[PDB]
């Protein structure tokens, strides 16, 4: 199972060659190579039976990471005011991290999570980064809030899910206000257009059964035009004047590549004609695998070419791997198994390099020398989850889902903004409901696909690709909104 | 000593509104006296939708404490348009923000909205500002994104001259001279030379581009940026790899590699082997292609053992 996933410790660690041309990039790269490799040298090989004397133990320090998250969960110092517009993310990074770490919140604490988030819901639709009387709705905290409610909420009257169901029409309208003709969305009123917004919107719309043809028009073309010559995706594309051509606006980037691949994947379950416009799946997979670092940099991922590895890209790039792999698989089937990235080395980066040094504050980080934070803690763990488990989108499970689907059950359909913006009829809507739901629940944990570097005490829970919440959260949550309980 | 706004005669008529957190919220921030007070009055200002000089003054106070407050920026721009304020002055204030290290994405989005609205006949001064802003921070992703938007938007208005395009390529080449490993500059080059609507893409134009790319590879053979650009270029224009193969082959064992090779250039270069492999596939030599993929997997790029094995299995 590890034949094509060598350990960093079994490989030769050498600096990226200079070719006798020094530059600012290489200066930074060499210094980071030194930081990571020296930490690996101080740390016992996780794969060893004889954990050699004197060397640092690399075990996942779950209790330290739980303390880290707990210490800032009920109070934050005034200097963290820069995150005031991002408090729903602080919630999500924490509750999802705890889910992965297998630490439960008591009902009372969960109820506080629900209450906090619901006050972020504005009656006009959407969640903002703070209370509705303080901040305007925004696509990103809407994703963070919805996912947090999937994690910490329930189907009782104080559970928060009820409130989301009632908010379905208004959230959909907020989404429609965000829509631009080219297929992009503004993140908020007067805000920026980027593919993260698309991703966040598509996740929420999928989970809450509020997808319509009008919502999706051109969305596939916007995302697809984000793909760069490198194979990854930029944050946005520009429509030259309906548009005579669309052009990517920046580098292939781990974060936006994740958001694009996931957005595209979510679009492929919507049964609209000639939809979605294809992407170059092979180039995206190529770019993805090429961002995994060399042995000397610990086998962690970088976010763009010629930049430093960073723990957070374990989720952004690593978590995009199974999606790219599935899209490649489908394209080969449209004409007509070893791991596609180093699953072992990525876990080694997480355990050896991305953990805070033992016996301190805890938490996970970008790289040695950087303060841990909630963001990197959550994204390191999410990536580690992807590396530990073999998640596949299973056509047979999608089929089983189709066979059990009850189209007579469901919440009221959203009323479209434009009169012809809805589905052609009830049959086509129900077929779409079925496909969206069945595919969302298509991800399975492959039998015998598990690799837990360093032993089973390092095991964390399995996150779902595309959504980034646990299957056990996803299933009852989406089942609630489609009434398939 | 901070003077509370509830004591100031300028604000006597305004009743502050408290943050509506609900009971016992999670992740609460211990807001400073200053920030809480300012937000309390912003909540009141925004609720009544007051468009005034004091409202404008207040939004600046808040964004200086928190540059990432998107709601307050939205309101500020509304205030600027309602009050018919000088957008040129606001731009200079954004310049002051960068100097005072008050930087965030929202600042850059604000700049876009300002330039879109001002809509100057010649955006050269802003192009210059971006260049100066990129010099000490050459990989700022959203500064590069902004530069793409600016040239793109203003070009649709027909406001970018050929001389302007030329000096932009000049500037890009200098960025690539300063750091051949600046992938952001490679991306800008791709816009300037391949992807933009007005890019010169005649037959001799492509020839010159190949020369530039290969010269970059020979200068820095292990530059992943250079290899990616080469592969992206040949793919986009559907150009055969075989004719270029002699320039790449020495890195597996038109401008040619320097003899002898530059010091500190261990062979083979993994992406040079990928080139050789793909050139074999072009020639339908699937066996020979599988052989180099296998070599990448087991010997020359073992970190990607699984991927190169996958590519090998795709032939056999
Ligand atoms: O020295 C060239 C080569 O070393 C190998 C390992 O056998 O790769 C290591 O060294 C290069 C730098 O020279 C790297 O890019 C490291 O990642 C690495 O593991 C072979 O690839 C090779 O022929
Ligand atoms: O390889 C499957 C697998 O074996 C377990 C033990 O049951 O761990 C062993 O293999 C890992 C990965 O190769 C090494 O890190 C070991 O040192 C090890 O004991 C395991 O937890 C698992 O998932
Ligand atoms: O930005 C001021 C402003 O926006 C408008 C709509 O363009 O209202 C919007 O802004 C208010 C205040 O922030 C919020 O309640 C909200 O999201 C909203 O509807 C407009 O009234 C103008 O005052
Ligand atoms: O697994 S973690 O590292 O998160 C937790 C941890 O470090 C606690 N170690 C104590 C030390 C005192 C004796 C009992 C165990
Ligand atoms: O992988 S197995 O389950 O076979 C073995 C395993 O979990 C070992 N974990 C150790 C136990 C002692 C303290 C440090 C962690
Ligand atoms: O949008 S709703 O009508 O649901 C409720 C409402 O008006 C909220 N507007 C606040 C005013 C203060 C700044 C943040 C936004
Ligand atoms: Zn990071």
């Amino acid at each position: 199972a590890t034949e094509f996933t060598p350990s960093v410790y079994s490989l030769v660690s050498k600096p990226l060659p200079s070719n006798s041309r020094p530059s600012a990039t290489l200066d930074e790269q060499a210094e980071t190579e030194d930081l990571i490799s020296q930490l690996f040298d101080l740390t016992a090989d996780p794969n060893a039976l004889v954990s050699e004397h004197g060397k640092r133990y690399s075990g996942l320090r779950k209790q330290e990471h739980t303390q880290f998250l707990a210490s800032s969960f009920f109070q934050l110092p005034g200097k963290f005011v820069s995150l005031d517009a991002s408090r729903p993310w602080l919630v999500f990074w924490t509750v999802h991290s705890l889910d992965l770490l297998g630490v439960a919140l008591d009902q009372g604490t969960k109820d506080r999570v629900v209450s906090t988030l619901l006050h972020f819901l504005s009656p006009k639709g959407g969640f903002g980064g703070g209370p509705a009387n303080s901040q305007i709705p925004h696509l990103l905290p809407t994703y963070a809030s919805v996912c947090s409610l999937a994690i910490a909420g329930n189907d009782s009257s104080t559970g928060g899910w009820k409130d989301l169901a009632a908010a379905r029409q208004s959230i959909y309208e907020f989404f429609m206000r965000c829509k631009r003709p080219d297929g992009g969305f503004v993140v908020c009123e007067g805000g920026e257009v980027d593919v993260r917004g698309t991703y966040c919107l598509l996740v929420v719309a999928t989970l809450l059964d509020i997808i319509t043809p009008e919502l999706l028009h051109n969305v596939d073309k916007f995302v697809s035009a984000c793909q760069t010559y490198e194979g990854g995706f930029a944050c946005a594309s520009f429509p030259f004047p309906e548009p005579s051509c669309r052009v990517s606006m920046a580098e292939a980037h781990g974060g936006y590549t994740s958001c694009s691949l996931n957005s595209h994947f979510l679009l492929t379950s919507v049964p609209l004609p000639s939809f979605p416009l294809s992407i170059d799946a092979n180039a995206a997979l190529r770019w993805t695998v090429l961002q995994q670092g060399e042995p000397i940099e610990g086998g962690g991922f970088r976010g763009r070419t010629n930049k430093l590895v960073d723990g957070c890209y374990s989720w952004w790039v690593g978590g995009g791997a199974p999606v790219a792999e599935e899209l490649v698989r489908r394209e080969k089937s449209r004409k007509v198994i070893p791991p596609i990235f180093n699953r072992v080395a990525l876990q080694e980066f997480t355990l050896v390099a991305a953990q805070q040094d033992p016996g301190s504050t805890g938490g996970l980080r970008d790289k040695p020398g950087k303060r841990p934070d909630q963001y990197h803690t959550c994204n390191n763990l999410s990536g580690l989850s992807i590396a530990q488990h073999k998640m596949s989108h299973s056509p047979s499970t999608v089929s089983s889902n189709r066979l059990k689907f009850d189209a007579s059950k469901g919440l009221p359909a959203v009323k479209p903004v434009a009169p012809g913006g809805g589905w052609k009829n009830e049959d086509e809507r129900q077929n779409a409901r079925r496909e969206i739901w069945a595919n969302a629940l298509g991800w399975i944990e492959e039998e015998g696909g598990e690799i837990i570097v360093g032993g089973k005490d390092n095991r964390i829970n399995t996150t779902t690709p595309v959504f980034n919440i646990l299957g056990l959260r996803l299933k009852p949550f989406i089942n609630y909104f489609y009434c398939q309980e | 000593t901070y003077i509370p706004m509830s004591q100031r005669r300028s604000w006597a008529d305004v009743k502050p509104i408290m943050q509506d957190d609900g009971p016992n919220p999670v992740v609460p921030i211990m807001y400073s006296e200053e920030y809480k007070d300012a937000m309390d009055y912003f909540r009141a200002i925004a609720a009544k939708e007051e468009k005034s000089e004091r409202a404008l003054e207040l939004t600046e106070i808040i964004v200086r404490m928190n540059p990432a407050h998107y709601t307050v920026w939205q309101y500020r721009f509304s205030l600027l348009t309602s009050l018919n304020k000088s957008l040129e002055d606001e731009l200079r204030l954004m310049n002051e923000f960068a100097v005072q290290n008050l930087k965030s994405y929202q600042v850059w989005h604000h700049r876009l909205l300002l330039l879109d609205r001002i809509s100057p006949q010649d955006p050269v001064s802003e192009i210059e500002y971006i260049h100066g802003s990129l010099l000490p921070d050459p990989k700022n992703y959203h500064t590069w994104a902004y530069l793409h938007w600016l040239y793109s938007h203003f070009s649709t208005l027909g406001r970018i001259s050929e001389a302007q395009w030329g000096s932009e390529l000049d500037w890009c080449n200098e960025m690539l001279r300063v750091d051949g490993r600046n992938n952001s500059a490679w991306g800008w080059r791709w816009y300037l030379r391949v992807s933009r609507p007005g890019a010169e893409t005649s037959s001799r134009s492509l020839q010159d581009e190949l020369i530039y790319i290969l010269k970059s590879i020979h200068l820095i053979p292990h530059n992943v940026s250079a290899w990616n650009y080469l592969r992206g270029f040949l793919k986009h224009f559907s150009l055969p790899l075989v004719p270029i193969l002699p320039a790449i082959l020495p890195y597996t064992a038109f401008p040619m590699p320097s003899d002898p090779l530059p010091e500190d250039t261990p062979l083979p270069v993994p992406l040079a082997l990928e080139y050789l492999a793909d050139s074999f596939i072009e020639q339908n030599r699937v066996d020979d292609a599988a052989k180099v993929f296998e070599k990448l997997s087991s010997e020359y790029d073992q970190m990607r053992a699984g991927y190169w094995e996958f590519r090998r299995r795709e032939c056999a």
